[PDB]
Parts: structure tokens; sequence; C-alpha cells
């Protein structure tokens, strides 16, 4: 005659130490910019 | 994270796009072929050697 509920750790705490996924999203923005400015002088 | 990836599709959006644009490089090809054949003036200049 018992009953017990439970709480969750969310862990998956590798990508929690950094803001969370910045491997490649992040990275990704950086280098796409830079596509953009060589698109840029390409069409120019 | 999520403005990061806002960013990021805006701009690969703009990449694509600009891409396109470029793609201005068939007006030129077409165009040049078009002055291709005047240039090919050339039939011209040797009749008037002859």
């Amino acid at each position: 005659g018992q009953q017990i509920f439970s709480q969750a750790l969310l862990n998956a705490n590798r990508r929690g130490e950094a803001k969370t996924a910045l491997a490649e999203v992040q990275a990704r923005h950086q280098e796409l910019l830079k596509l953009e400015k060589s698109m840029a002088e390409l069409t120019q | 994270i999520k403005f990061t990836k806002q960013s990021s599709v805006a701009s690969t959006r703009n990449t694509l796009k600009m891409a396109q644009d470029a793609e201005a490089g068939m007006n030129t090809l077409g165009m040049l072929g078009h002055q291709s054949e005047q240039l090919n003036v050339e039939g011209n200049l040797d009749l008037m050697k002859v």
C-alpha cells in the first residue's frame, strides 16, 4: 500500500555545459555569412 | 541558439537568392554568342580583301 512519483534529471550536460547545441550550429552561422559576402562579390 | 539558427536560415535564403541572380551569366553568354556571330564582320572583311 504505497505509491511514488519520480523526477527526471535532464542531463545531456555536455551540450548544457555550453548554451546547448553550438557544434554545427553557431559555427555554421559563422561561415555562412562568409559565404554571403563572397557571393555578394561574385554577383558584383 | 534559436536566434543564431534563424540568422543562419535568413542568410542561406539570401545566399541562394544572390546565387540565382548571378546565374546574368546567361544574358552575358547568350549575347556573347550573338556578338560572336556578328564578329564572324570577318566575312565582309575577307570579301574586301579579294
